[PDB]
Parts: structure tokens; C-alpha cells; sequence
């Protein structure tokens, strides 16, 4: 709405019931207060599809979505007894993970969600969830800690026991230190079930409360801070979607700073501007102003449909940026079994954009022309020439140098699905 | 085994001949294609060529009459060398072109191929319609790409080493239940009507594309998307006829964005595309995969080739139809020196010229190395195949090298080199 109202993106494996859980957080904030959705929750709950553990009113909503991809229509949120929360809910094998990173807000805190159990630990120790690439995109700028919720802590055979939770905390906490991040002041955990609740209030008698003394999830988020009176830092707005009516409609979060009705907004990628005809907040709407951390549905007066696409960011003329086509980069490859040959197709992961990329040629290695061996990458000698490459993609993608800012300028590469490399764009070319 | 890719110099070769025949560019209206089917008789054609000569003789307009008599008299002159139509038929190409090297010599091709039946062509127009042997060894359109999504659809085609996308639209189906009152349920009904309108509009534009004139242009047709937006496409009333019948694969993709989409076509092949020329899968990929294994299993273009080919040690050879490498002969004495399609130094390797000795190092000529690899590979116990740069990997070959790469049988080591330490 105005400011202090989070940036949160769920991440987790697709199986993790993360959409059920993110729906239960959206599900009428004020707590219960719901003369229509109490009637919907009266059983409705599912066919075999998302399947059923109580958390639902939302699992049968995947059913009809047609489905297998996505349950929380790249959409939720709520408020608590502190602040408002956006939500944005990673993949059920969707793209809502793209939707965060370069899209809707740089989380002050993400969230990781994991589902400890027999057939879930197996697919959770593969570990290749909508955590993985899906926190790296997520980290081309910022998004971290995330807490971690340990879902599925009632169905399996746990029957409200007091075990497995710590065993998962150890394995998950070596999995967050990987790559090289920060400490553990920012890596608490919360047991949940999606099945029921727990994380918003401790007013359950669950069977965790006989042993668990600590704050709830929201209290371990609320250890950050607030602000006040909107209009604080620079204005930014990522597009989740576009369609048109009288004027174009766009949907998306606001990243920082302010939108009122009847301001100009600039879209740099296109090179156009518009007046916003209206703003919808995110909660109970009555014609009021918004804040980084709610969305806005907006109406757009005097621009075309084509002029904006999802994953772009709007700002004021004041604190803006720029971007171009193919490019040169200094990429650092890890240990992988495969070598990148000159031209090879990887998937890039800048931002919202995951796209196929040809690494056409190899211009220099440590200092030589050769295939991209460099398993542990730079010239070990003076200036770290990991490799210098040229990357080419299907359509011109909005990217800048890392030197102006490290966001748009960093990206990961992965061949199949093992992350071969990371780098920075050095220079722009047509 | 299938020789796939081995086939691809040969396919290519035909193709000049199809363009040069059809084109005959040379101006003048004196080009005769005569194809005579197996078991037809040769003088029924000789007598038609003589009845046309006698008519051609009435034109009496010196240039035009001389073209058509020169054209008929050339095909007639060749037809005499053949006794009968042989088994498999006769093809004959005759006509006066803008020949080069002021050496003249109208085109004269006369041969027996393998099996063009009942085609029986005699035309002297701009084009000979040689067809149905050309239909028979079809090569058409290939694989059909139809992409659902919740945001919008896509139609395209991957055809050999031709991928084409260029025909799409989008939808906002109604996903916004609306807010402000009303109801609950109402949206879900509005949702199922507007999704039915996409099941009509995607399937109809797919009928308006892929099934061209009274038959599907494409051999095969893949439905790709997510979350049963395609299963309600495939088992439907609106889609069916003759297209439901063709569907090879139903591929599940992620965020559906182009990578997912490609991986889609990819997994696909294997038993579909068919022929044995264009598609490769299982074979192409093996070539690339097997080199990956730091099993130095590559020849790829620019350093090791002829030598290894002379010395057994190659499973499958990967060459391109557009190769800018050849063989040259003439240099050094008491023996022979061989030149490869001369690069920045090969073209002017005149340096090898021992002026203070005589060693004449004059950059040979020009021979074609493409055709030789398609006529030898059994003696070496190896193989040979061909491809194109029509793609990411393709463009690597040109920049990294020229157009010739090999696939050592089993794990051999990257050929040592000075640069290597
Ligand atoms: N026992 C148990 N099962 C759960 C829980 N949450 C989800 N599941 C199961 O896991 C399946 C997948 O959950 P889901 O949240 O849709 O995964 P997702 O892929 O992250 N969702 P999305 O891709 O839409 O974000 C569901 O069909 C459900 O049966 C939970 O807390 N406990």
C-alpha cells in the first residue's frame, strides 16, 4: 500500500506444496473473516492432481488451472499484525521464479520450502527444486535468507512427532552455505504444515509447541525494520503481465518509491512513457496510493500494448538505466564434467529472462585460444581471465555492463541443468 | 545400418542438377528435358523428337529456329548412344546455356539413375516438370510445431536443418475473476468458456496452416505446452480430422519460453521425421556427445582430417556440403605435395618456392573435398556423413574452423600440439 510491506518470494521444489502454503498465507489476512471462502473450504478438495493434505482451498484451484505447472496463479499475498506482505510463488515447474528476480521485488527476504518425507526426501535430495537455479536467478541482484519452512511435517508418518526436523536443518543449512553467500544470523527455520497453518500466529496447540519455545516465522521476518509515509527511495515497477481495455492494463509489483494516479512513468526498454489513469492497490481498494511492496494493477493512458512486455521495469525520468543485444563477458566456469566448446548452447539466467544462448567462439581463455577447460576458472596469474566470451541469444535482450551496476550485468550459465558458469558482461555490441 | 548424413553429399549433388536443369538460366527457349520411364520405348521418343524437328523447321526465324533445332538435334544425338531404355529409365538434359570460358558446349547430360516410373517428360519451356520421382523422394515440411500456453500460442515447423517460427497470436482468456462484488462461481464459468474459445482459435489456425491443400504438408505434428491445454486439444471435436491422426508426440514444457520449446522438438525425433537424411537425432547427437567425453573423439573442422582418414581411426566423419576445403596436387620433386583449399597462406603458399633451388611453390589449382569423402571410407574401415551450420553449433564450425570434423571410434586422446603443454 504506502511503505513497510515486504518483498517475499517463495522458492522450493515443485512437489513441496509451496502453492498450497502460499495460498494459505494469502487466504483472508484479518484471520478467518470470510463469508464466501469459508463456504468454499467446506470440503472442495481435490481430485488426484495436486492431491490433498487440509492446506488447500487452493489445491483444487490448481486442478482447474489446467494445472501441473502452476497452482498459485503467479498470484498472492496478505498482511499480519505488523505489515503487508506481497507474495510471489515459485514454480510448480512454472516461471514465477523468473517473476521474482528481475521482475517483482528483490526480496528483503525470499522463502525456502522443503517437504521432508520418504518419496519427498528422494526428490528433495536430488535437491534440484525451484530453490536452486531458482535462487541464483533470484540472486543476480539480491533476495536472501528466506527463513526456511519445513512443510509436510504432519502427513508422511510424523503424526505430530519431534524428529526429522533437525536432520533436515543440517542438510538444508549446508545447501544454503554453498556457492558462497553470508553467515547464519540470516538462516533460521520454521516447521510448518501447509496442512493446517502455523507461521502467522502461534495460537495453535499443534504438538510442536510442547518443545518449540521460539518466535513464529513472521516474528523472525519482523526482526528487520519498517519505514513510514511513502515516497522514500527511487521509484521502480516490474511488469508481471500486460493486457488492454480502454487503456493498457499492467500488473506488477513496485520495487521502491511511489506511484500516484496522474504521474508520468517511463519504460526505458521501449523508450516510451505514459500517464497512469488509475492505480489499484492490492487489498481493499478505494482510489488510494501505493508503495514498494504492494502491487499495483495500473491503467496506462497514452502508450501501445506492444510497447511494454513482462520482465521490464518502469521508473521516473530520475534514477534510470540502459541495455543492448549480443555481448562480451568474462565468465568463470566451475568444476563440470562437460566443457563449453566455442558456440555451445547454454541456458542463460540473467533475470526474469531464462533464454537459450550460443556462446559463439572462445576469444581468450587464461590468455590463449582453446576450448573452455578452466575447471576452477581464471588465469591463476595476475588479471583473472576465467574466459572472455561473446554470448548471442534469439531476440535482443535488455542487458547492461556489471560496471554500472552488478544486477543486470551478472548471470549464470547451465548446460543441461548443472550450473557451468557465472560471469559479468564487459561490453555491449550490436 | 542407415547411412544418414553419408547420404548428404549425394542429395546435395542432385540438387545442382535440379536447379541448373530447371533454371537452365542461359536465356533462349531451347532447353529439353527428356525423361523416359522404365519399359517405355526409345524411338517413340525418337519419333516424337523427329516430328518436333520437322515442325521446328517450319519456324524459319533464324535465331529461334536455330535454338530449337540445336536443342532437338542435341537430345536426338545422345538418344542414339542408348539402345533401349535400360532398367531404371533414362534421364536426358539438353540445351543451350550462357556457357563460360568462351569454350561453349551446350549442357549434355544423359544417364541411368534408379527407378523413375511413368513420369515420361518432354518439355522445352522454362522448366521441366520432372516431378513425382521428385515427389517420391519427397522431403517435405517435416515436423509440425503447435504450442499452447495460458498467455498465447505458437505454430512453426522444424524441417531438416530448416526451423521456422513465424505465425502466432495471444490470448487473454478471462483470468481476472473480477473484483468488486458479484460472485464467486461466475468466474469459473467465464473461465471455461474463454478457454474453449482458445481450443477453437488455436486448433483452427493449426488447420489453416499445417493441413494445406487436401492433406497435411508436414509428416508429423507435435503438441507442446503444459497442464492439459494440449490433451483437451488432441482429444477434441474441433481439432480432429487427419491431424489428430498425425500427432507423434505430446511434450510437457515449463515456463514454455523458447528453451523448453526446443528441448520439446528435440526429445521428439527418434522414429519420426523419417527419411534417413534430414533429422538425424540419435546419430547427430552421438557424434557430439561422444567427443564431449574428454575422450578426444573429435575431429571438428580445422586441424586433423586427411591424415587420420588415411590412417584408420574414425567411426563417423562429419563434413559439410558447403566445404571450402579441397585437395591440390603438384609440389616438391622426387615425390608429391598435397594442398588443402587454400587458406590465407595456402592460397599464396608461394613461399615454399625455393628460388635459390627451383622448388616452385605455386598454389596449385582447385579440385572439390566433399566428393572424395563420399567415395572412400571402406578401405579405412571408417565412415563419413554430412551436415550444415544452420544453427548455433553450426556457426561454431565456420568460426572455429572451416567445415570438416570426424568422430574417432573409441576414446583416443586430443592430438598433441605445440600450444598444448
Ligand atoms: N504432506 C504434504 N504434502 C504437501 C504439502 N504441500 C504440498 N504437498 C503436496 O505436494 C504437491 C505439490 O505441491 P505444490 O505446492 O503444488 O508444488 P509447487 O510445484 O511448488 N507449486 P507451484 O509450482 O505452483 O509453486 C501437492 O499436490 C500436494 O499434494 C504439505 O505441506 N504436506
Amino acid at each position: 500500500g504506502g511503505k513497510d510491506h515486504v518483498s517475499l518470494i517463495f522458492m522450493g521444489h515443485v512437489d513441496a506444496g509451496k502453492s498450497t502454503m502460499g495460498g494459505n498465507l494469502l487466504y483472508l489476512t484479518g484471520s478467518v473473516d470470510k463469508r464466501t471462502i469459508e463456504k468454499y473450504e467446506r470440503e472442495a478438495k481435490d481430485a488426484g492432481r495436486q492431491g490433498w493434505y487440509l492446506s488447500w482451498v487452493m489445491d483444487t484451484n490448481k486442478e482447474e488451472r489446467n494445472d501441473g505447472k502452476t497452482i498459485e496463479v503467479g498470484k498472492a499475498y496478505f498482511e499480519t499484525e505488523k505489515r503487508r506482505y506481497t507474495i510471489l510463488d515459485a514454480p510448480g515447474h512454472k516461471m514465477y521464479v523468473s517473476e521474482m528476480i528481475g521482475g517483482a521485488s528483490q526480496a528483503d527476504v525470499g522463502v525456502l520450502v522443503i517437504s521432508a518425507r520418504k518419496g519427498e526426501y528422494e526428490t528433495g535430495f536430488e535437491r534440484g527444486g525451484q530453490t536452486r537455479e531458482h535462487a541464483l536467478l533470484a540472486k543476480t541482484q539480491g533476495v536472501n535468507k528466506m527463513v526456511v519452512v519445513v512443510n509436510k511435517m504432519d502427513d508422511p508418518t510424523v503424526n505430530w512427532s519431534k524428529e526429522r526436523y533437525d536432520q533436515c536443518v543440517s542438510n538444508v543449512s549446508n545447501f544454503l552455505r554453498a556457492i558462497g553467500y553470508n553467515i547464519k544470523t540470516d538462516v533460521v527455520f520454521m516447521p510448518v504444515s501447509g496442512y493446517s497453518g502455523a507461521n502467522l500466529k502461534d495460537h495453535v496447540d499443534p504438538k510442536e509447541c510442547p518443545w518449540y519455545t521460539g518466535p513464529t516465522l513472521l516474528e523472525y521476518l519482523d526482526t528487520m525494520n519498517h519505514v513510514d509515509r511513502h515516497i522514500n527511495a527511487p521509484f521502480m515497477l516490474p511488469i508481471a503481465a500486460k493486457m488492454k481495455d480502454l487503456g493498457t492494463i499492467v500488473e506488477g509489483k513496485i520495487e521502491s518509491g511511489h506511484i500516484k494516479k496522474g504521474q508520468s512513468t517511463l519504460l526505458m526498454p521501449n523508450k516510451t512513457a505514459v500517464e497512469i489513469q488509475n492505480i489499484y492497490n492490492e487489498t481493499e481498494n478505494e482510489v488510494d496510493m501505493a508503495m514498494c511492496g504492494e502491487q499495483v494493477k495500473l491503467r496506462i493512458k497514452g502508450v501501445e500494448e506492444e510497447d511494454i512486455s513482462p520482465g521490464f521495469v518502469l521508473t521516473s525520468p530520475k534514477n534510470p538505466i540502459k541495455s543492448v543485444t549480443k555481448f562480451v563477458a568474462q565468465i568463470a566456469i566451475v568444476e563440470l564434467k562437460s566443457i563449453i566448446a566455442a558456440g555451445f548452447s547454454c541456458v542463460m539466467h540473467v533475470h526474469t529472462a531464462i533464454e537459450e544462448v550460443h556462446i559463439v567462439k572462445l576469444l581468450h581463455k587464461l590468455e590463449k585460444g582453446t576450448n573452455r577447460k578452466s575447471k576452477k576458472p581464471p588465469a591463476f596469474a595476475k588479471k583473472g581471465m576465467k574466459v572472455i566470451a561473446v554470448l548471442e541469444t534469439e531476440a535482443p535482450v535488455c542487458v547492461e555492463t556489471y560496471q554500472d551496476y552488478p544486477q543486470l550485468g551478472r548471470f549464470t550459465l547451465r548446460d543441461q541443468g548443472t550450473t557451468i558458469a557465472i560471469g559479468k558482461i564487459v561490453k555491449i555490441a550490436e | 545400418m542407415d547411412n544418414e548424413v553419408e547420404k548428404n553429399i549425394e542429395i546435395w549433388k542432385v540438387k545442382k542438377l535440379v536447379q541448373s536443369l530447371e533454371k537452365a538460366r542461359g536465356n533462349g527457349t531451347s532447353m529439353i528435358s527428356l525423361v523416359i520411364p522404365p519399359k517405355g520405348l526409345i524411338p517413340l521418343y525418337q519419333k516424337m523428337l523427329t516430328d518436333e524437328y520437322g515442325t521446328a523447321s517450319n519456324i524459319k526465324s533464324r535465331v529461334n529456329r536455330l535454338s530449337v533445332l540445336s536443342a532437338i538435334t542435341s537430345t536426338q544425338q545422345k538418344l542414339k548412344l542408348y539402345n533401349t531404355l535400360p532398367k531404371n529409365g533414362l534421364v536426358l538434359y539438353c540445351g543451350d546455356i550462357i556457357t563460360e570460358d568462351g569454350k561453349e558446349k551446350k549442357v549434355t547430360f544423359d544417364i541411368e539413375p534408379y527407378k523413375p516410373i511413368n513420369t515420361s517428360l518432354y518439355l522445352c519451356d522454362n522448366k521441366f516438370h520432372t516431378e513425382v520421382l521428385s515427389e517420391l523422394l519427397q522431403a517435405d515440411d517435416k515436423f509440425g510445431f503447435i504450442v499452447m500456453d495460458g498467455q498465447g500460442t505458437l505454430f512453426g515447423s522444424v524441417s531438416g536443418n530448416t526451423r521456422t517460427v513465424l505465425h502466432k497470436f495471444t490470448v487473454d482468456l478471462p483470468k481476472k475473476h473480477g473484483r468488486g462484488g458479484q460472485s464467486a462461481l461466475r468466474f469459473a464459468r467465464l473461465r471455461e468458456e474463454k478457454r474453449h474459445n482458445y481450443v477453437r482459435k488455436v486448433a483452427e489456425v493449426a488447420v489453416q496452416n499445417f493441413i494445406t491443400n487436401d492433406k497435411v504438408n508436414v509428416k508429423g505434428l507435435i503438441l507442446a505446452g503444459s497442464a492439459d491445454f494440449k490433451t483437451d486439444l488432441a482429444k477434441s471435436e474441433l481439432f480432429d480430422p487427419r491431424l489428430a491422426c498425425k500427432v507423434i508426440s505430446i511434450v510437457d514444457v515449463s515456463y514454455g519460453g523458447e528453451n523448453g520449446f526446443n528441448q520439446a522438438i528435440e526429445l521428439s525425433a527418434e522414429a519420426l521425421a523419417n527419411v534417413k537424411y534430414v533429422q538425424e537425432k540419435k546419430l547427430l547427437e552421438a557424434y557430439f556427445d561422444e567427443i564431449s567425453q574428454d575422450t578426444g573423439k573429435f575431429c571438428f573442422g580445422i586441424d586433423d582430417t586427411l591424415k587420420a582418414l588415411d590412417l584408420g581411426a574414425v567411426e563417423k566423419l562429419i563434413v559439410f556440403e558447403n566445404l571450402e576445403t579441397i585437395r591440390y596436387t603438384f609440389k616438391d620433386a622426387e615425390d608429391n605435395e598435397v594442398i588443402k583449399f587454400a587458406e590465407p597462406e595456402a592460397k599464396d603458399k608461394s613461399f615454399a618456392i625455393d628460388k635459390a633451388t627451383g622448388q616452385e611453390m605455386d598454389v596449385v589449382s582447385e579440385e572439390p573435398l566433399i566428393e572424395w569423402l563420399a567415395a572412400n571410407y571402406k578401405n579405412f574401415g571408417a565412415t563419413l556423413e554430412f551436415i550444415t551450420d544452420k544453427s548455433s553449433e553450426g556457426a561454431q564450425f565456420v568460426t572455429g574452423f572451416g567445415g570438416i570434423g570426424a568422430m574417432l571410434r573409441y576414446k583416443v586422446n586430443f592430438e598433441q600440439l605445440v600450444d598444448e603443454s
